[PDB]
């Protein structure tokens, strides 16, 4: 199989994390690609991360490319990690897009960043903290903390972004980041750059709603 | 779009559920909520669907193998995050242009099998192919093959008004 991935693209850190499922199973070529170039025959549009499967179907979903990848390890879909996956999708991406926009974008800062996501980020803590499990949900990190930490990590890999009262939150968070794969993709996508490794890509998107 | 509780009662039907569920909607995007039995609460279109669909033992729509269950789940998320996000007609058509590229070779989105993914498809563009001209639709010609075929697929229809196809 062949993943597309390119530099300062954040859809890449959650794949890149994933990707190590598949070991036994199959192998994944990583190809390094350009913003602009399109490698899905059927999108119009260009689009990374993608994933090129044995079959020659393609993969174009970020999140349904980990769960093809956990999958394979054999992992079992439940409910609780699609409940976790489509939350991730339909309500903290847009906030998490809205908050990384006023950060990258426009140079903000403070709660004119943190404003638009502290919602979600409860949210998560409060989940964790009424399980008494160190992961969203089960003993040993899975498919949905692999997808969250991947979707935060672009924003919360900076302290000031992270509210220290989000306690479970923030062990969650840093448990995750010091895993090796975790560590690695961070690696591969930011290079040593921190958050401004994103700004060409987040240029591209639609802005926002209203604070 | 159709609202998601709506949705949902469709859905129950086309799988034979007896039954009747009551849906709660939460927050301002009335997000549908299933109070499972038994008991914790269900949260999400796409994720109260494959839960109706695992209840009604019918899991084959979800996908028979890994690559399989990947491309069910990335046409679910298509369907909430791209179909819903669009109104009329202007965005939706570079859309239909991809899934007329997508289909050519395809009878259902996944390949041979009929999954969950053609279902909530197919409600979630209904509202869109239904004011289609007869130009548009000879444009997206496979669109039109895939949505003529499961329009006619055993109990899916229900009320949702038939498009007129040639063939095509």
């Amino acid at each position: 199989m062949r993943l597309f991935v390119s530099d300062g693209v954040p859809g890449c850190l959650p794949v890149l994390a994933a990707a190590g499922r598949a070991r036994g199973r199959a192998e994944v070529l990583i190809s390094t690609v350009g913003p602009q170039d399109c490698v899905v025959p059927f999108l119009t549009r260009p689009k990374v991360p993608v994933l090129q499967l044995d079959s020659g179907n393609y993969l174009f979903s970020t999140s349904a490319i980990c769960r093809y990848f956990f999958l394979l390890s054999g992992w079992e879909q439940d409910d609780l990690t699609n409940q976790w996956l489509e939350w991730e999708a339909t309500e903290l991406q847009p906030a998490l897009s809205a908050a990384l926009y006023y950060l990258v974008v426009q140079g903000k800062k403070g709660e004119d960043v943190l404003g638009s996501v502290r919602r979600a980020l409860t949210h998560i803590d409060h989940s964790l903290s009424r399980q008494n499990c160190p992961f969203l949900a089960g003993e040993t990190e899975s498919l949905a903390d692999i997808v969250l930490w991947g979707a935060l990590y672009p924003l919360l890999q900076d302290p000031a972004y992270l509210p220290e009262e989000l306690s479970a939150l923030h062990s969650w968070f840093q448990t995750l980041s010091t895993q090796e794969p975790c560590q690695r993709a961070a690696q591969t996508v930011l290079k040593q750059q921190g958050v401004l490794a994103l700004r060409p890509y987040l240029q591209k998107q639609p802005q926002p709603s209203p604070a | 779009s159709m609202a998601a509780a709506a949705e949902l009662s469709l859905l129950e039907k086309s799988l034979g559920l007896s039954k009747g569920n009551k849906y709660s909607a939460q927050g301002e995007r009335q997000i549908p909520v299933l109070q499972t039995n038994d008991g914790p609460s269900l949260t999400g279109l796409t994720t109260i669907a494959a839960h109706l669909v695992k209840q009604a033992n019918k899991e084959y729509l979800l996908g028979s193998t890994a690559e399989e269950k990947a491309i069910v789940q990335q046409w679910l998320e298509y369907r909430v995050t791209q179909v819903d996000g669009h109104s009329s007609k202007n965005d939706i058509h570079t859309l239909l242009k991809d899934l007329n590229s997508y289909l050519e070779d395809k009878v259902y989105l996944t390949g041979y099998n009929f999954t969950l993914a053609d279902i909530l498809l197919y409600y979630g563009l209904h509202r869109f192919i239904v004011d289609l001209t007869v130009q548009e639709k000879e444009k997206y010609l496979n669109v039109s093959r895939w949505f003529s075929h499961i329009q006619h697929y055993p109990g899916i229809r229900q009320h949702l008004s038939s498009v007129v196809f040639i063939k095509n």
